[PDB]
């Protein structure tokens, strides 16, 4: 504990993700909306916006 | 040398709480925005702790 | 016999196909899709991508 900053123990956690190349099982808190047919809409499917 | 790897899958992640209580001096993201994590879906999530 | 006219038609279609193909190129960026870049990054680095 006596040592100054730069030698003190630091806990490091690395979060690693993959982007869109497989079916996703981890998602954000965003609520699902109903589906609409035959109309121009801006949709978000699993983080893919179109 | 023997860093712990935990797989994260089949959960909905709220990243807001990580911000709400934080002792983390460094919160640096490389491939994704910190604020946009709530709006995205991911897979192949791994947490590496050392 | 009619190779020359067809060749011209082929070139035009091929040129359009190549141009269309170029949309699938990352060009040194993280992704080739603009929507993914907007959805994943803050404006200072999204602007670069």
């Amino acid at each position: 504990p006596t040592y100054g900053v730069g030698h003190q123990p630091y806990r490091v956690v690395v979060l690693s993700f993959e982007l869109l190349h497989a079916p996703a099982t981890v998602c954000g808190p965003k609520k699902s909306t109903n589906l609409v047919k035959n109309k121009c809409v801006n949709f978000n499917f699993n983080g893919l916006t179109g | 040398y023997a860093w712990n790897r935990k797989r994260i899958s089949n959960c909905v992640a709220d990243y807001s709480v990580i911000y709400n209580f934080a002792p983390f001096f460094a919160f640096k993201c490389y491939g994704v925005s910190p604020t946009k994590l709530n709006d995205l879906c991911f897979t192949n999530v791994y947490a590496d702790s050392f | 016999a009619l190779g020359k006219l067809q060749d011209v038609v082929n070139h035009n279609a091929q040129a359009l196909n190549t141009l269309v193909k170029q949309l699938s190129s990352k060009f040194g960026a993280i992704s080739s899709v603009l929507n993914d870049i907007l959805s994943r990054l803050d404006p200072p680095e999204a602007e670069v991508q």
